[PDB]
């Protein structure tokens, strides 16, 4: 069928079902060894021909079908993960100016839409957060004082609302992106990290909350935030948090950080508490 | 710091003669706060707004937050810019970077004491390096401030007018709030005191809140035709009083979203990105939102609540009820106090029916009569059944909270009313069921109701001759003694139990153990 | 409500010898004989469609029940009975008012004025 529809995709799902399963036949491939179907090969015909192309966009979604077919493989995965990668990054194309004084990013400002980022799997998916996320933590130790690439962080912003996911997503990010980019001391990621957290989502458990209004009175207490835009940013999601608590959700939430109130309310400012 | 400013700028316009010298002084504020760029305008509003003032202070600190909002044609030239080129969906469009900066090269923002840099006689340049900034504005860092200043406005009596002019002037802002139907949702339920006398007030702030985003989401979504039809017109000293065909359409539409249909009288919107994960929800916070800000007092609109499935009304089709039950239970228990108070005065009405007390043609099971269930044959005796159904259904989806206030009520108000068995009969029906819940939570009132189930049937055992049911009495109260009490309820009952009559007495020995 | 739905032209003997029958059967006490009877005609004519059905029940259940219960009278103190038997079924406010909305009518008055005629 044509390739424009979403739909489509799902039409070449169990194609790529049968491609994981020869994939699982790599291994062990002297034991049960199961034959192509006989009507697939007309549509396995076409896939192959557009993995040897080397013309792949997001004009159509062979992308994403290249992606779905082979997320399990490690040679022919990397050519269509960084053909968005690169797209998406702007690696090195060119210098926009942000506003301000000393604001530096990326030329890349178009991220992937939402069909063609519900267009993929959920190892796809995941494969790409994790390289983002190796890739920002890269450019947090190298001290780069060049600001990230805009399509990219609307990307990050777009990828973090899956549920399916907590096991790697808010969770993880919280626990380990989060104290080792603060560790890196750049505060230019945890800058764009913050107003992340302020106007770019909805969704968020209240564990998850409660943590992370931990972290910003940990973070905004001590490592000299000094700085205006520093307090200017911690006093705006301390205020932004806390006045957007449910009504029935603070009662069973607080009542897990009674011993130690301290780390759930601030000293220096009244405002907050 | 800006806090004891604030309270020093609150006491100095206390002290200022009102006249030219107001004005100047709103203006160099202004001056301050932008034209120099000291400090950000929603700090110093929030540490004014912050006060504690008592008397005539917290009017002027109220009008000079008034002065500096709109006064300042400056502030105004900046919001409508940023109302007119934005829109609140941001993951559909592909083009929000350029658009930032246009707004942003149109109106600079200065965060370093820029302008307080530049006005200074001897050069001052500023070499700090900027962070990353992708969302950031004023507008959006003082959204909360507004929402708190409203606040604060109407907790004082004479600043309505404040009020009415802020919103008619800044009601754009709000088309980039996040959450703004729970914030209208909580902002009426809390103010319910301060509101009830004053509805021109209440109507003007859910008309704002409500046309401000009439054109991004589709028709209907939040508001009926009939309230945007007739309600909507300023008022004429005849406010519209509604039927109960509006209340039928409130109900139906809630229940048809909650029953699941392919058309849905909601459209349907993406939840991983709205405010209300479920459609259920969303139905039953805006159906609160525009019942509750009628200009009609509380006591009808729940009588009137009641009356959609009490009295004989078309448009609600049989064996279908439990549902429009469930729908009237979950919108009654969400509004606040005044509303669903008046459930008690129904029951004391109903218990108080000559059809209990004296007309008792009825010689067979009453337990049968209070059986909601027996609906499936047709009879449905009087309001005693649906009453009844009723009163399950709402104290079903209450709180601990709302059920606290029923021991109370049991003990001082049907006490001296309940002479027959039937009555007896009845209330016990009425209460047996929630004990579980309760002794869960609240063991005080566990023994509360036991004393008072103790009491009553004393009462009616003095002034009654025979009890013709003394069997079932008998095996509920061994029931109530072996499941939920315990026996923690025994000092009060040897009292009791020591004056009633022989045959009770004989069948209620193991009680005392 | 069988002997309502297909057999509206049969002789009435066979009915009050039916219903005697099942009378003595278990035993019944009058009023209640009678209150479902009543509530059995009104709930056979509140469920039947629009049509010529609807004007065969009003037919039945108001022409030819007295005539059973005439009959009933002649072969067996029934007059209380009766008059407790309608003070039972007065009690029922909902499904009276659904049967009077439905024929558009006091259906009431008209069926006392009709027992009445029948003394």
């Amino acid at each position: 069928p044509d390739i424009n529809k979403p739909q489509s995709t799902h039409a070449f799902a169990m194609t790529c079902i049968w491609i994981h399963l020869n994939r699982k036949a790599q291994n062990d491939n002297s034991k049960l060894q199961i034959p192509i179907p006989h009507s697939l090969r007309l549509h396995h015909e076409f896939l192959q021909q557009s993995l040897r192309n080397k013309s792949l966009q997001m004009n159509d979604y062979k992308i994403a079908l290249l992606c779905n077919a082979y997320s399990t493989n490690s040679e022919c995965f990397t050519l269509p993960m960084g053909a968005l990668v690169e797209t998406i990054y702007g690696n090195g194309i060119m210098r926009i100016p942000l506003p301000g004084t000393n604001c530096m990013a990326s030329g890349s400002i178009t991220p992937l839409p939402m069909n063609l980022l519900d267009s993929l799997t959920v190892h796809a998916k995941m494969s790409l957060i994790h390289s983002i996320a190796t890739r920002v933590i890269k450019l947090a130790h190298a001290k780069s004082s060049v600001a990230l690439a805009p399509a990219l962080v609307e990307t990050y912003s777009r990828l973090l609302v899956y549920m399916e996911i907590e096991s790697l997503g808010i969770k993880g990010f919280i626990s380990q992106l989060l104290p080792t980019v603060f560790k890196s001391h750049a505060w230019g990621i945890l800058h764009t990290l913050l107003e992340m957290f302020s106007y770019r989502m909805h969704h968020i458990q209240p564990h998850y909350r409660v943590q992370l209004l931990s972290h910003l009175h940990t973070l905004a207490a001590v490592a000299q935030t000094n700085q205006n835009q520093l307090h200017l940013c911690v006093e705006s999601t301390a205020l932004r948090l806390i006045t957007a608590l449910g009504s029935s959700e603070v009662q069973p939430q607080f009542t897990r950080f009674l011993s130690d109130p301290k780390t759930v309310l601030s000293a220096e400012s009244e405002e907050l508490n | 710091h800006v806090r004891t400013f604030a309270d020093f700028l609150v006491y100095e316009f206390s002290t200022s003669a009102g006249g030219q010298q107001l004005n100047k002084c709103i203006e160099i504020l202004n001056d301050m706060v932008w034209k120099y760029n000291i400090v950000t305008l929603d700090r110093l509003i929030l540490c004014l707004a912050m006060r504690s003032h008592e008397g005539n202070e917290a009017q002027v600190c109220y009008f000079i937050i008034q002065l500096l909002l709109l006064k300042p044609n400056d502030f105004r030239n900046r919001v409508s810019d940023f109302v007119k080129e934005n829109s609140p969906e941001h993951w559909l469009q592909n083009d929000w970077h350029t658009k930032h900066m246009n707004y942003h090269k149109k109106y600079p923002e200065k965060l370093y004491f820029e302008g307080l840099a530049e006005q200074v006689d001897p050069p001052v340049q500023i070499q700090s390096p900027y962070l990353p900034i992708y969302f950031g504005n004023v507008c959006l860092r003082f959204l909360p401030v507004f929402d708190i200043v409203i606040h604060r406005f109407l907790e004082l009596l004479p600043v309505s007018k404040s009020l009415e002019t802020l919103l008619d002037h800044l009601g754009g802002l709000y088309k980039f709030h996040d959450r703004p139907v729970t914030y209208l949702y909580n902002t009426l339920h809390y103010y319910e005191m301060h509101l009830r006398d004053r509805a021109f007030l209440k109507r003007k702030l859910v008309h704002a809140i409500i046309g401000s985003l009439k054109d991004n989401r589709p028709q209907g979504w939040c508001l009926s035709d009939t309230y945007l039809k007739c309600a909507m017109n300023a008022r004429e000293e005849n406010p519209w009083v509604p039927d109960d065909t509006y209340y039928c359409r409130l109900i139906g539409r809630l229940v048809d979203t909650m029953a699941g249909k392919s058309p849905g009288p909601f459209p349907n919107c993406d939840w991983r990105f709205n405010e209300f994960p479920n459609p259920a929800a969303h139905a039953l916070h805006v159906t609160c939102v525009e019942l509750m800000a009628l200009a009609v007092s509380g006591k009808e609109v729940g009588n009137a609540l009641l009356n959609v499935v009490l009295k004989s009304q078309p448009l609600v089709p049989r064996e279908n009820i439990t549902a429009w039950m469930n729908a009237i239970g979950l919108i009654i228990t969400a509004l606040p106090e005044p509303y669903w108070i008046v459930l008690h005065d129904r029951i004391v009405s109903v218990i108080s029916s000559p059809s209990l007390t004296s007309e008792t043609e009825w010689v067979g099971y009453p337990f049968r009569l209070f059986d909601f269930t027996a609906c499936h044959q047709s009879y449905s005796e009087m309001s005693c059944s649906y009453t009844l159904a009723l009163a399950h259904a709402v104290w079903h989806h209450s709180s601990i909270g709302q059920l606290s206030l029923i021991p109370k009520f049991l003990t001082e108000v049907l006490l001296p009313i309940v002479k027959t068995e039937f009555q007896l009969l009845y209330v016990y029906h009425l209460v047996g069921p929630f004990l579980q819940r309760f002794q869960q939570e609240r063991t005080r009132c566990m023994i509360e109701i036991g004393v008072a189930f103790y009491d009553m049937l004393l009462n009616v055992d003095q002034c009654s001759t025979h009890l013709n049911y003394m069997d079932p009495i008998c095996d509920f109260l061994y029931h109530m003694k072996y499941m939920f009490t315990g026996d923690s309820v025994k000092e009060q009952v040897e009292k009791i139990i020591c004056n009633l009559k022989p045959a009770l007495k004989l069948r209620l020995r193991f009680i005392t153990h | 409500l069988l002997e309502g739905t297909m057999n509206l032209t049969g002789e009435t003997q066979s009915l009050v010898e039916q219903l005697t029958m099942v009378k003595r059967m278990q035993h019944i006490p009058t009023p209640l004989f009678v209150l479902e009877i009543w509530k059995a005609c009104f709930v056979g004519l509140i469920e039947s469609p629009e049509g010529t059905e609807e004007l065969k029940w009003t037919a039945f259940t108001f022409l030819k029940i007295p005539q059973v219960l005439v009959k009933l009278k002649k072969y067996s103190d029934f007059t209380e009975d009766v008059n407790c038997a309608f003070e039972f079924l007065l009690k029922l406010t909902p499904l009276l008012d659904k049967a009077d909305q439905r024929c558009n009518c006091d259906c009431t008055n008209f069926l006392l004025q009709e027992c009445g005629k029948q003394g």
